């Protein structure tokens, strides 16, 4: 039998499964959330200042 | 700005060309000192200017071995009038490519860009060729590079075998290796290269070839720069007499257990070169008739998968890796042979098959009329499709004006192609077979047959 | 080499900080029990700054010390904040270091190749205890005077040299102004030695890397320090700041004895003399013996055992996750150590004598037992094999 | 410059004599005092010179340093066979600096940059 | 007393060095007349004259375009089709490449051997190639053989027939060719990059497809593909060389029949199932390989997006580098100078790909496992300085380079026919060189900064690496390095 | 460094074709092919009593 680690190199499929035991993903197509990240972080930088 | 599906509003369009444009003619001009200027007009918006010299590998005394490879490598670098920085900056500023090449008989410097930069191209190329200053540290860096290159150049068996053939089969001047040797790589410096260039880059050995330039403008630009070179009688060409020999050398013994294949080749010699045009063209037609194959290629069908070699060898003995015929016409001398790759269990059979095939070609009456007609058509079609690019036409003009002194129109070559018949190829092949055998091998040498016994299988 | 510069963070000027803080490789499964070293570093820095600013308003004399402390609290802008931060940050610093020590005991961090780190840690602990005890005196209350008397006169139990060293230590015949000024100078000096020992401790750890909750080889899966453990340290620091400020602002006297607001009076004795809450285990072990020489020389086995743990050389598995019996012994030792702590603050009669004499026996049976699991379990692969 | 020239000015001549005397004492040339750690152009100029010249420079430096350690000077005869102010480094240094300037004019990046100490 | 300047082995060599350096200094004005290294913008209106492209649309929607030059001696005839591996159905994934391979055997009127011997007896040859969005079948022949070649093309496209034995033989040969391609580890890099950037979309798949799918690629599927995706409006016929437009159009109108008249264009099949860029990584660690290889990609423009010219200029101004190039360490751009001066990489090449409604933009270096940190730092630093501090000389040089490249690549009959066909499928029209120029020199520093701040600054990335990549910075390093806190 | 033994081995290679043509000083491929089991089997087979 072929190694599990080599069957994933010569088979560039595009259907990928992550580990959702901790973090869920947004459905594909949805925008990013960079602005909300800056929004959340400024509220603590104020306090530290 | 609008999307690209909608035309820009404020552009001015120069008028087009007619569907029929009468092609121009090659205008060849020689200066009093022997400098030959040639040019031709073209239709595309691009130009191509070359500079070809008669020097080469054969003009190489044993104290200056390996000089041609560096002369190729030190191509466009620090001149007497500008640095290497400025040269690279100029070339990239106008947006042009630049390249240099060296072979066993003639040097080639090329430079192409758009057609509105012709004076800059001419001036820069003439300066980079006529006034080079060889600086020791740049040459040292190039020497390190070529050391690393030659140390690892054993990944091409084809050219190594061809070099072995050309080294064993000859004895005179033409036996030198175009690729250099570690002795040369530890013997070369700036002074040697400067003296070599000073000795061999005279006036009667230089020709300018352009592809898309009016003759008068190019002449006006290149007259003040090249007319000052002194005139000097050209030294007499060296000589080499064909001498049948044999070559063997096993691969590094760390790569034998991998089942490395067996390689070898055969060869013969032609008294004529390029001055006997009919014989050379017949040899070209014969080479296209034999064809060959690679067992792995995926290119065009028209490559000759219904040629003699492919059908009558590979489809009959599948054990082969690769069969192919090759030739290398020189000035006053030619070469022909066959190179084959197969495992270490079919070797002597391969020699028998290839010698049988050569003798089958030799004997009269063995070639069908369809075969000759197909070879003729393929050869002429290949020539005409080759002549499309501007690079090819500039190189052709330069090489032809070096060899014959005048350009020979394509119609003449086509006429000479049509004159080929069965008796002519028969007689020419008879002349091929009437010469001593050259052989060489590579890979697992311990199985290749002897020279004398195989030689006896042929004629005198 | 890189014949032209790339980054400021890899230049020679910042090479040390970069290599030991930013790009240093750490295991990727470190938990929240690995933040207390940094947290203790911040506690030490807080102590140093607050002390350098208290020592601008304090006068070391027997007539003036009490009134100068009260002057600080009543007449200087924000001085009450400085005094409360100092007097409670000592307690926070001890709490954090105790948690650090018990982390080290759990996942067996003293074993090879990390015994130099353990030995330097023990030395640091001694310096900490000396500094805190010397600095509890300068306010010059009742407990300051009588605690100094008891503890520093416990050094005449030694044979012939005893009275001489006690009298040389006290600078005279009793605890008076000379002892006060002496202790003030020692208190201002020791924390810089503490800083130096901490830096040496960190270098000794960085020359082999840290352990992990598994106790296995960890050179195949590592991540850098920034930004992956910087943010975890940040979480820890903010929680610690909330806790510290709950102490400072809404209950600043719960962790002290009321008797230190009475100026020192050498004639009357308090009815119940004890030191701070973080010396009570040692104090209970010390009074557990009905003999001066034995009582004083029973502290020495404590430090000898703590300093000689690393040199047993048969145990092969580090983390207590795969060691049930040693894990149970760890929890039972923790309970017994808390019991010593509670006993150290009680009057000496029944039924506290027996309960003060047995827990020392357990506290020493811990350091006696552990090699026996080492041997009895070195031969475990041969019995349970499949 | 005019007054820097020895043959006109009359101090300048005294300055030249003093410097030549001080250099002849230890048997080294004025171009030895340059240092590859100062400029990094001296590094390149010495990286382009032939090997024999750099080797002679190293031997002269070692000789002078041994003399200075021992607190003594070369004998009078070897002080007569000396010749300071016979350069081997100035033209190459000018070439390297001129190439540096010409590269600075046309954009580009420097070929070697000093480390931040 | 001191030895004369020729009496010692080092004095002589010093004197020789000084003599050569004097030989090097004083230049000749007559060689410095026309050249100058400082770039300037030129006016090329005197040479852009070209023969006119004549486009004809038959009443079937089909398009015929030519470029008639009656002086040549050879001609190129081909068919460009608006189809590819993108428009498959997740079950027939490799069908396009399989169909391309098997198209050259059928044609029940003509068995394979007789057809191949015709074309070899004719003197010309025909090739093919497929991609995710454009398939091609074209032939090179001589002037007298154009009607014969066009007849062959029409027959092979319209009357193809498939047989089971040929299917099995093709199946095995394509398994062999799949096993052949996994050894150059660059198309592997780009297949994994295309499969990670566009996961769960059509553009994420591969042209060759699975083996577990080539197992069951039986004939009816090929017939369905032909009858479904080779429709008259979606096809283009192009020709160059010694031809005439009227002759070709009348022969085509007489010959091209029996084509399925499905009223379906590419617009509907791309309007649904769009191409969304996600942003992720794939790390393939081997460590028995001597060299590491990786690519990092932003998102790009489309064909009709008015910013593709700006992206091309940006790619030109982030040019390539290789260890055998003659440029060396004086190579115009900035990333090339860093990579070449510090010997950090083997080779690198800025790339730029366009699709309808999406694209890509990246770097793709090759290096030893010892230099990856410096390489990645230089890459990201220059990529973002693009959006911060672009200069005038760089933009002028990039514009000149792009003009020269785009014209020098159009040389010969086959490149011209390919140009006409692909520009009639992507744009719907062939843009004359004058409009290419007038659009190119209208991209100055301000537009470079604007497009860079639209595409590069603070956006997600996709990475793919292979080899000894244990020393390659993690995702967060790359992601944070796409903006600067200094400004 | 020892051309005499090199020539002797070359002579015994070229001039002979049977068993006496085998190499004595080995080559790199066999070296990459050798391990403990090969030497063990060689010794077991060829170190018999009558020899
Ligand atoms: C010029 C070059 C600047 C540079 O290199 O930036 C580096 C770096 C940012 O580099 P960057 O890559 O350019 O920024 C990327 C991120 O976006 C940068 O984002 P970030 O995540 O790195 O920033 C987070 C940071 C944001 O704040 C700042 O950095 C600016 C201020 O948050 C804090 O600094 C928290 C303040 C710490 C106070 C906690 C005190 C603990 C308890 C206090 C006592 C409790 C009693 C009551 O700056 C920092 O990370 C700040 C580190 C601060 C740690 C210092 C530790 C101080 C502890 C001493 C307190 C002891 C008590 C004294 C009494
Ligand atoms: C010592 C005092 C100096 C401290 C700063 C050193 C700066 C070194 C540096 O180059 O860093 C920049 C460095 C820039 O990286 P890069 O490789 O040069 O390239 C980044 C990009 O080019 C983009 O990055 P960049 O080059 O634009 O950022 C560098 C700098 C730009 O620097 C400049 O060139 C402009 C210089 C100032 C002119 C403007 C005024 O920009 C800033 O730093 C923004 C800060 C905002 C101003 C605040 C003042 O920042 C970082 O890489 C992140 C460092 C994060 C440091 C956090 C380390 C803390 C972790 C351990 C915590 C230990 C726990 C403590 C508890 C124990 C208690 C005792
Ligand atoms: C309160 C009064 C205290 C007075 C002192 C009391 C001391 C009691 C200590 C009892 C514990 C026993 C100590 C024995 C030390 C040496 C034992 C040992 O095993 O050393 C050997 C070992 C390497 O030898 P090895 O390779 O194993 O043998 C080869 C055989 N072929 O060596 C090693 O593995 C190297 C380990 C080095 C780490 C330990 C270094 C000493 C501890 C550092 C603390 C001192 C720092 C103080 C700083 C301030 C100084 C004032
Ligand atoms: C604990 C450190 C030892 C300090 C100590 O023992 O001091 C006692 C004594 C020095 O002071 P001392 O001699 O008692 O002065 C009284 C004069 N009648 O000790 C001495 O006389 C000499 C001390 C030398 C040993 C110091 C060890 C540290
Ligand atoms: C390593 C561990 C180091 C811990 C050091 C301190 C241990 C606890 C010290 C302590 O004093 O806690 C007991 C606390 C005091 O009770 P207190 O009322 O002050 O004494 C009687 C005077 N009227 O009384 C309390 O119950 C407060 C709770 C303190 C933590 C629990 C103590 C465990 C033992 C309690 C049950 C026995
Ligand atoms: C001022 C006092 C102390 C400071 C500043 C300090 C600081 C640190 C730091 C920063 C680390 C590494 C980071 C971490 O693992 O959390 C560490 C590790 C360690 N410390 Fe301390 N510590 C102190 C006291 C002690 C004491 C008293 C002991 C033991 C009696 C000790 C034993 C250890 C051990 C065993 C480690 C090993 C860490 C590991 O196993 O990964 N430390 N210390
Ligand atoms: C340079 C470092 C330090 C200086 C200058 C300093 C200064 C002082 C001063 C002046 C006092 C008397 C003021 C008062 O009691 O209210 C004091 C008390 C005290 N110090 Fe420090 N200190 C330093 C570090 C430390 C450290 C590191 C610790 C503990 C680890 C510590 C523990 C104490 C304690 C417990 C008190 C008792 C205060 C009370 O209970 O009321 N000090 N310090
Ligand atoms: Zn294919």
């Amino acid at each position: 039998e072929i190694p599990a680690t080599v069957a994933a190199v010569k088979n560039p499929s595009s259907k990928i499964v992550y580990d959702e035991h901790n973090h869920e993903r947004y459905p594909p197509g949805d925008p990013s959330k960079r602005a909300f990240a800056y929004f959340v972080l400024t509220g603590g930088r104020f306090v530290y200042a | 700005a609008p999307p690209l599906d909608f035309p820009l509003p404020g552009v001015t369009l120069p008028s087009p060309l007619p569907d029929h444009v009468a092609p121009g003619k090659t205008i060849v001009t020689t200066l009093p000192n022997g400098i030959k200027l040639a040019s031709e007009t073209s239709a595309g918006p691009a130009a191509s200017i070359g500079l070809y010299v008669d020097c080469g590998s054969i003009y190489e005394t044993p104290l200056t071995f390996g000089a041609t490879h560096l002369l190729e490598r030190m191509a466009f670098k620090s001149t007497r009038n500008r640095t290497h920085f400025r040269v690279v900056r100029e070339v990239e500023a106008i947006g042009g490519n630049v390249q240099a090449s060296a072979s066993r008989e003639q040097m080639g410097y090329t430079f192409d860009a758009l057609k509105t930069h012709v004076p800059e191209m001419v001036e820069l190329l003439v300066d980079c060729v006529r006034n080079p200053v060889f600086l020791d540290w740049e040459v040292n860096e190039q020497l390190l590079k070529v050391k690393a290159e030659v140390g690892e150049a054993s990944k091409n068996p084809q050219d190594l075998l061809l070099e072995a053939i050309h080294s064993a089969g000859y004895s005179g001047a033409l036996a030198n290796p175009l690729l250099a040797s570690e002795s040369a790589l530890n013997g070369l410096n700036g002074s040697i290269l400067e003296e070599f260039v000073a000795e061999n880059y005279t006036a009667p050995r230089i020709v300018l070839a352009a592809s898309g330039v009016e003759h008068e403008e190019l002449l006006s630009i290149a007259e003040p720069l090249l007319s000052d070179l002194p005139n000097v009688p050209r030294p007499e060409e060296p000589k080499s007499v064909y001498t049948g020999g044999d070559y063997r050398c096993h691969t590094e013994s760390g790569h034998i257990l991998n089942g490395q294949r067996t390689h070898f080749a055969l060869a013969f010699e032609l008294p004529g070169g390029w001055h006997k045009l009919k014989d050379a063209m017949v040899l070209t037609v014969l080479q296209m008739l034999l064809g060959g194959g690679g067992s792995f290629s995926a290119g065009g069908p028209g490559k000759g998968m219904y040629s003699r070699l492919y059908l009558r060898v590979l489809n009959e003995y599948p054990q082969f890796h690769s069969i192919s015929a090759f030739n290398n016409i020189y000035n006053n001398t030619g070469i022909f042979g066959i190179q084959v790759t197969t495992g270490s269990d079919f070797v002597s059979k391969a020699i028998d098959i290839t010698v049988n095939e050569l003798l089958a070609v030799a004997t009269s009456g063995q070639v069908d009329q369809v075969q000759l007609d197909r070879a003729k058509q393929a050869t002429k079609s290949a020539i005409l499709m080759n002549l499309e690019s501007r690079m090819v036409v500039s190189e052709d003009i330069g090489r032809q004006v070096l060899t014959y002194g005048e350009r020979k129109p394509v119609e003449d070559f086509l006429k000479a192609v049509d004159e080929v018949t069965l008796k002519d190829i028969a007689s020419i092949s008879q002349k091929l077979i009437s010469s001593p055998l050259t052989m060489a091998s590579y890979g697992d040498v311990i199985y290749v047959p002897n020279y004398e016994s195989v030689s006896s299988k042929f004629r005198s | 080499m890189r014949n032209q510069r790339f980054s400021l963070l890899k230049q020679p000027i910042s090479s040390t900080l970069n290599q030991h803080l930013i790009d240093y490789p750490t295991p990727s499964n470190l938990s929240y029990w690995w933040g207390f070293g940094s947290l203790a570093g911040i506690c030490l820095v807080i102590q140093i700054v607050t002390g350098v600013f208290l020592a601008m308003h304090y006068t070391p004399h027997v007539d003036l010390a009490f009134n100068s402390v009260e002057h600080v609290m009543r007449d200087v802008e924000g001085g009450w904040l400085l005094r409360y931060m100092h007097a409670n940050g000592a307690s926070m610093f001890l709490i954090v270091v105790h948690l650090h020590i018990f982390r080290g005991l759990y996942h067996a961090s003293y074993s090879s190749p990390r015994e130099f780190v353990r030995c330097l840690g023990v030395v640091i602990f001694l310096l900490m205890i000396v500094t805190a005890f010397t600095g509890y005196v300068p306010p010059w209350g009742q407990m300051s005077f009588w605690g100094a008397t008891v503890i520093t006169s416990l050094a005449s139990a030694i044979p012939v040299v005893g009275d001489t060293i006690v009298t040389w230590l006290w600078g005279g015949f009793s605890v008076d102004n000379a002892t006060l000024n002496r202790f003030f100078s020692l208190h201002h000096l020791l924390p810089f030695i503490l800083v130096g020992a901490s830096l040496l401790h960190l270098a000794a750890l960085h020359q082999y890397g840290s352990n992990n909750p598994l106790g296995v080889h960890s050179e195949m899966d590592q991540i850098s320090f920034y930004p992956y453990f910087y943010v975890k340290d940040l979480v820890g620091w903010v929680a610690f700041a909330i806790f510290f400020s709950i102490w400072i602002f809404y209950a600043p006297n719960v962790l002290g004895h009321p008797d230190n607001y009475i100026p020192a009076n050498p004639m009357p004795t308090p009815p119940h003399i004890v030191p701070e809450w973080y010396f009570l285990p040692i104090h209970a072990i010390l009074r557990s013996i009905p003999d001066k020489s034995g009582g004083v020389a029973a502290i020495a086995p404590v430090f000898i055992c703590l300093l000689a743990l690393p040199f047993f050389k048969s145990m092969y598995v580090r983390s207590s996750s795969f060691r049930p019996i040693h894990q149970g012994i760890f929890w039972l030792l923790l309970a017994d150590r808390l019991l010593l702590g509670w006993i150290g603050c009680q009057p000496v009669e029944a039924p506290f004598v027996t309960i003060g004499q047995i827990p020392p026996l357990v506290f020493f049976l811990f350091f006696a037992i552990t090699p026996i699991p080492g041997r009895v379990g070195r031969g475990i692969p041969n019995s349970y094999t499949d | 410059q005019s007054f820097i020239d020895p043959k006109k000015n009359w101090f300048a001549a005294q300055h030249m004599k003093a410097i030549s005397k001080r250099l002849r004492r230890f048997g080294l040339r004025y171009d030895d005092l340059y240092d590859p750690y100062y400029d990094l152009d001296v590094k390149e100029a010495l990286n382009r010179l032939p090997k024999e010249v750099v080797d002679a420079r190293h031997q002269r430096l070692k000789r002078a340093m041994d003399l200075s350690m021992k607190h003594e000077y070369l004998p009078e005869d070897l002080q007569a066979m000396q010749t300071p102010f016979r350069g081997y480094l100035q033209e190459m240094l000018a070439l390297v600096k001129r190439e540096k300037a010409e590269r600075e004019s046309l954009g580009g990046l420097p070929l070697y940059q000093r480390t931040i100490p | 007393s001191p030895p004369p300047p020729n009496a010692m082995v080092y004095d002589r060599l010093a004197e020789a060095v000084k003599a050569k350096l004097r030989q090097l200094e004083n230049p000749d004005p007559r060689f410095l007349k026309y050249g100058s290294p400082r770039p300037t913008l030129t006016d090329h209106t005197r040479i852009l004259a070209a023969p006119e492209t004549r486009v004809t649309t038959l009443p079937n929607g089909l398009r015929v375009a030519t470029e008639s030059s009656l002086a040549a001696r050879t001609a190129t005839v081909g068919v460009w089709i608006d189809a590819g591996s993108r428009f498959e159905t997740e079950e027939s994934n490799g069908t396009a490449h399989f169909l391309e391979h098997m198209i050259f055997k059928g044609t029940e009127k003509r068995n394979a051997r007789e057809l191949e011997e015709e074309i070899e007896n004719m003197g010309g040859h025909l090739n093919a190639y497929t991609s995710r969005e454009q398939t091609t079948y074209y032939a090179k022949v001589a002037d007298k053989d154009v009607p014969k070649a066009l007849d062959i093309l029409a027959d092979i496209l319209q009357n193809s027939r498939f047989d089971e034995n040929r299917i099995s033989r093709e199946r095995d040969v394509i398994l062999r060719e799949m096993e052949e391609v996994e050894g150059q580890t660059e198309e592997v890099i780009f297949d994994h990059l295309h499969a990670t950037a566009f996961q769960y979309t059509p553009l994420g798949r591969t042209i060759l497809g699975p083996a577990q799918n080539i197992k069951t690629i039986t004939k009816d599927h090929l017939q369905n593909y032909i009858q479904t995706h080779y429709t008259a409006p979606r096809m283009v016929i192009a020709a160059s060389g010694a031809v005439k437009h009227e002759d070709i159009v009348e022969q085509v109108k007489k010959l091209f029949t029996k084509l399925s008249t499905d009223p379906t264009t590419a617009s509907q099949l791309v309007a649904k199932e769009p191409a969304i860029f996600t942003g992720s990584e794939v790390r393939m660690l081997d460590d028995e390989i001597p060299l590491a290889q990786f690519a990092v990609a932003f998102e790009g423009a489309s064909w009709k997006d008015p910013d593709s010219i700006a992206l091309m200029v940006m790619q030109a101004m982030l040019g390539s580098w290789n260890k055998t190039a003659g440029g060396g360490k004086h190579m115009g751009s900035e990333l090339a100078q860093r990579v070449g001066i510090n010997e950090v990489a083997e080779s690198m090449m800025a790339f730029n790909t366009n699709y309808k409604d999406t694209g890509l933009f990246g770097v793709y270096a090759v290096a030893k496992p010892d230099c990856l940190d410096d390489l990645s730092y230089a890459i990201m630093y220059e990529t973002t300085k693009l959006a911060y501090r672009v200069s005038d000389d760089d933009v002028t040089r990039a514009r000149n380079q792009l003009k020269s490249s785009l014209l020098l690549y159009i040389d010969g009959t086959s490149p011209v026919a390919e140009d006409i066909g692909r520009q009639l499928l992507t744009y719907g029209r062939r843009i004359p060189f004058a409009e290419l120029f007038a659009r190119i020199d209208a991209v100055d520093a301000s537009t470079i900064k604007r497009v860079a701040n639209r595409f590069i600054y603070d956006k997600d990335i996709a990475i793919a690496a292979m080899g000894p990549i244990q020393r390659l910075p993690d995702y967060n390093w790359f992601r944070r390095r796409t903006y600067w806190n200094r400004y």
